[PDB]
């Protein structure tokens, strides 16, 4: 391939770098279009900018923790950390976030790692070995009220068991209702006065519990769940103005007051270098 | 003869004329279709009232001055009132529609000013409250009167900030989604074909837009000496291969 | 049961790797696809869009201001407004190619620059525009200027012009964040003649200035972008 | 070697080589060509 | 193959031993140009001598430590080792070092192992399950600044999980900006009068950050990575001479002042054996 | 599931044995090869190019 | 002895994987089966028979 | 496979749509036996309720 | 490729792709066709 | 074998069994010949 041809001198008649760019196009001028070029060859091909290249390396989309301790007089397991659900999103750490909403409608199937490392901040004679329970709670099924309630049988809802320190690996396929996830909405979900805008199910990718399934011991371990998200087979739809300020909520557009200017002032003038 | 400058659009019952175009632009390099079996689920045949809704309705006018920020509008919204498209709207469950906006501002040689005109689609607008402040509906439907970026904020409603595409985006990058310029010294209208993009083959046309156009001054208008020192905007839509499916009551909607 | 030897690595977690996985969903039937206009494939399709620069930086909040580069009617000789080429800052950094260009290490190509005009249709002007290829400073009078890489630009009917600063480069890559070595160059724009207004007519004219990358360009070695951070997860 | 039944297991989908930016950079009506003047 | 010929008495006008070493050659003299041998073969192929082999097992390159101890009130997670970089280099431990620089410039992929072993010097239960996480920061990234910054979610940039104690593997092919990576550079950044001379991107291979995943445990532990380098697919141009003195810097050829003879002196005379 | 048993070795790291891994970054194009005069092979290419010694020592 | 690498999901238990597993009883002969009417094999298939709605609810 | 096929108006002295539910059957009513409809495709198999899926995690 | 002798030991089945609902939606003796009239 | 899709991800290289060492010993612009005299 040639990323340059040869060109030579031009008096012509023939004027390729005059435009009307009120027209919307962005005409394809070339450095032969206006200097004299010699031939060289392009020698690459645009690899590591394939949309699945991309959106396909995992990103960490959600820390949580959960602990094991004795749960004799807890009235709220939920609440003391016991057991914990995740509402599935791309949008809570903001890195993969900008990334995605570089396009407007996304496809692609999802593999899931999730690490759990344990922690004992405080006097433990040693560190227990403690299995995970991940449970896959699609919307309609029981959710857990306790930390073994007669959801954690999950005889129909997919769960995986892991070690904390290890590392669970499995893979999901594209859950949307339509025939891509929206990244954006500018819709209601009914017409209702004060229904809430933007955040959709369009979006929805299933929601998920963490559960130590051991019992306790002495001590008190914090186990914290990291889960990592790559998009594997992407397929996107219109490319839209990258994010410039700062997000403030899971699903709205929305930034922050009193933001700070965005793009760096010069320090000189126009014509400074 | 034929110049890049002259045009003629006939729809329906109604025809536009321009000497003093820009090209024309198509979203995405592609053209208004009707909805594919292959691509349809919900098993209703659809209404095809052809010519008695694709035709111009024209909007009423805006007035660019000095001061101005911006203008912006939504589809379907804007025409939610227009004719029989209008009626059909409300009355289905369900409609699919294409549009040609023609956006018309004419000066002289003496007058210099620009407009960005640009078609967003799905533009999810940001409360001006930030953290997860909502947009409330009426906010996001002004209907024909569009929402007027130099308008005060409101409680409920989008932010307005221009440098920020009302969305936390800047500006400058707008020019990734189809759009054509208003340069008084060239041009004096624009014209883009938007075909219909959704992610579901058909959809609400009441609970969701599925396009923001939006006319933006970004070189301010400066007329000559002593001129009056503003010029009429006016956007004429017309919607193409429109379909509305799930015929029944009518629905009601908030405001 | 086969012999096997585990090599070192066994058990790491690579975010980059690419390997198969079970189904949590067996036998789960995705929704069609329907077909959708604008799908991207490439993210060099989309930097080859030009969009508009925020050249006339000089304010001090971001305004619709800093998109317009202003022109004095008859001044001779002058230079219009000067920038160096590091396309990942300053200038350059929040248009669609800086903004991109930020998610890998580095690049090489030519890049197109073009001026689109606005004053009135009456007036007229040529400007010249040069490109100062790496080693010499920013010029500083035209005639320094006129030496590399320049376009006389005669305003007219056709209202944009186009400049390719052609890849002008020892390395074949440079580096996207600044940085010496691998530096690019000037940018300048300077009064050929002058602009001349038409009668009843006043003050300054601006021209509109767009960044898009050539056909040629390549960027590669994916990281993360210094454009956006966070300090707590954010909720609903 | 898939050894997993369902498609969503399967690793990384493998290089488009498609590529097309005229939908991005000339949605035009009427064709534009390079050297002849963008307004007649 | 053979390795000598069978050749005998000679009594020549052809003389194959008398040559001009000022020509700079090194004429191709053989055993039997000047004394009568006899057949033998080679038996030998010369298989590792080839650079491929010379460079092509791993070399330590780097040993860095990092702590898991509770951050609470620390000001400087960096100062504190609570995490730590490395810009990636050849040449700070010098065994690799001189065998590269044998050569001027080079070109490789690089396979990296990380070791991590972990130290609990004072008084603790136990020893904790840590998992280390490495992240390639290329420049141009943004780069930690705490010890769990949104950086650490690395959405773009490859970063490596595994636990202390493990070994984590994982090869980069040839980053170089050019042709080859130069081992020398006799040149600056620009023609600047104070610029740095000799030190060049031109040999710049990226960079790495650790850090613990772990929160704290009651003790504190010490975890100290160590990085080898192997090349593999090498390519080596223009040999020079073999590193004589000690080294003081990366990326320059000073040696150290008052340094000593590095050629060994005779006990006695010339004419010693 | 195929049935395996590991061998003494198992996770073993031995600086110099040679086999495949991962590649951190996927999908990255080396810069092209230019031709550069001078490519050794072998050390034992080098070794035949003869260089002084410092016979006298005796400093 | 193979050299291997052992991925993330090592040692898993996903109780929706479908994989091979030694069988307990090596060699054991089920009892025959012999026809029985009403054979189900898809849930599709039953819910295409109507069954009657608690309608009036307000009891 | 289609899900739905085309239809049109009905006029006739055929009327699938009026059973005897004493009888035990469940009769097979379409949409389009009381609708006009339009040609739409299945896409679908019906794989994740088979009993072997459905009692086989 | 099975790596056990057993049957028991091998994964799942396979789908059924057999669905005749007729057994249980058009249990009648005498057949019914949509269309005529019911009784007859 | 290769597991791996990468180039970089293969094993060592295999042996050049190339093997010049003129380009080092006899860079010399006109040709020495062993037995002729150096210097004619």
């Amino acid at each position: 391939t040639v990323a340059s041809i040869s060109s030579g001198p031009k008096h012509t008649q023939k004027v390729p770098i005059l435009t009307a760019n009120e027209t919307g196009a962005t005409m394809p001028v070339l450095p032969s279009d206006s200097i004299e070029t010699r031939t060289t060859y392009m020698h690459f091909n645009g690899s590591e900018t394939d949309v699945e290249c991309f959106l396909g390396r995992a990103a960490c989309v959600h820390v949580t923790e959960i602990q094991n301790k004795d749960a004799t007089g807890i009235d709220n397991h939920r609440e003391a950390k016991l057991f914990n659900d995740w509402k599935i999103n791309l949008s809570s750490l903001v890195q993969l976030r900008k990334k995605l909403e570089l396009f407007t409608y996304v496809r692609f199937d999802s593999e899931y790692t999730i690490l759990a490392t344990a922690s004992q901040p405080d006097s433990a004679n040693y560190s227990s070995n403690l299995v995970v329970q991940a449970m896959y709670v699609p919307p309609g099924a029981p959710n857990p009220k306790e930390w073994d309630d007669y959801t954690w049988q999950s005889a129909s809802n997919p769960s995986v068991f892991f070690k904390v320190g290890d590392t669970s690996r499995f893979s999901v396929p594209y859950v949307g209702l339509a025939s891509a996830y929206n990244c954006f909405y500018d819709g209601y979900s009914h017409d209702d006065a004060e229904t809430q805008y933007g955040i959709t199910v369009l979006n929805h990718m299933g929601s998920m519990a963490f559960r130590i399934v051991n019992e306790h011991d002495e001590h008190k371990t914090l186990v914290k769940i990291r889960v990592y998200h790559r998009a594997k087979h992407v397929e996107a739809w219109i490319p839209r103005a990258p994010r410039a300020l700062p997000y403030t909520s899971i699903g709205r557009t929305n930034y922050p007051k009193n933001t700070e200017p965005v793009i760096k002032k010069r320090k000189g003038d126009i014509k400074s270098y | 003869g034929y110049s890049d400058r002259v045009q003629q659009i006939t729809l329906g019952n109604s025809t536009i004329t321009t000497q003093e175009a820009a090209n024309a632009v198509v979203c995405y390099a592609e053209w208004p279709e009707y909805l594919p079996d292959v691509d349809a689920s919900d098993v209703n045949k659809t209404s095809k009232p052809d010519t008695s809704v694709c035709r111009f309705y024209t909007l009423d006018s805006k007035t660019w001055t000095t001061g101005s920020k911006g203008w912006c509008w939504k589809l379907p919204d804007a025409l939610k009132d227009m004719g029989v498209f209008g009626q059909n709207m409300f009355f289905h469950s369900l409609g699919r529609s294409g549009y040609t906006v023609h956006v018309q501002c004419n000066a002289t040689k003496f007058h210099s000013g620009c407009l960005l005109v640009v078609v967003i689609p799905e533009h999810q607008l940001a409360s001006h409250e930030g953290g997860n402040v909502s947009v409330k509906y009426t906010f996001t439907h002004p209907g024909e009167r569009g929402i007027d970026l130099s308008s005060a904020n409101e409680v409920g409603g989008p932010v307005k900030d221009v440098l920020y595409n009302m969305n936390g985006t800047l500006l400058g990058n707008l020019l990734i989604f189809p759009h054509q310029f208003i340069n008084l010294r060239t041009n004096n209208t624009a014209t883009i074909v938007i075909p219909y993009i959704n992610s579901v083959p058909i959809d609400s046309m009441t609970r969701h837009n599925n396009v923001s156009l939006m006319v933006i001054p970004i070189a301010p208008l400066t007329v000559p000496t002593g001129a009056t020192p503003s010029l009429p905007i006016t956007v004429t839509i017309a919607p193409m291969c429109t379909e509305f499916s799930g015929i029944r009551s009518k629905s009601i909607v908030p405001q | 049961g086969l012999p096997t030897t585990t090599l070192p690595g066994s058990g790491q977690f690579l975010t980059t790797d690419d390997r198969q996985s079970p189904s949590a969903l067996p036998n789960y039937e995705p929704t069609p696809r329907i077909h959708i206009p604008g799908k991207v494939h490439n993210l060099l399709e989309i930097i080859q869009v030009d969009t508009l620069i925020p050249m006339n930086n000089t304010h001090t909040k971001d305004e619709v201001n800093s998109y317009l580069i202003p022109l004095n009617a008859n001044r001779q000789n002058e230079q219009v407004f000067g920038t160096n080429l590091f396309i990942g800052d300053g200038v350059f950094k929040t248009t669609l190619l800086g903004e991109i260009v930020q998610y890998y290490t580095h690049w090489s190509g030519s890049l197109r620059f073009s001026l689109m005009y606005t004053g009135p249709a009456l007036s007229s002007a040529k400007l010249i525009l040069a490109y100062t290829p790496p080693g010499a400073r920013g010029p500083q009078d035209r005639r320094e200027a006129m030496l590399g890489t320049h376009v006389v630009w005669d305003i007219g009917l056709q209202s944009t012009i186009v400049m390719t600063i052609p890849w002008t480069s020892g390395v074949q890559f440079r580096y996207t964040d600044p940085d010496t070595y691998t530096s690019a160059g000037f940018l300048s724009c300077w009064y050929q003649t002058s602009l001349i207004l038409p009668p009843e007519t006043t003050g300054q004219v601006y021209l509109l200035s767009f960044i898009s990358a050539c056909p040629d360009f390549k960027l590669r070695l994916m990281k993360d972008t210094q454009t956006i951070s966070q300090t707590v997860a954010l909720t609903e | 070697i898939n050894y997993y039944k369902d498609a969503a297991s399967t690793s990384s989908a493998g290089q488009s080589l498609s590529m097309d930016p005229s939908k991005f950079t000339e949605p035009v009506k009427d064709l534009m060509l390079k050297g002849a003047p963008a307004l007649n």
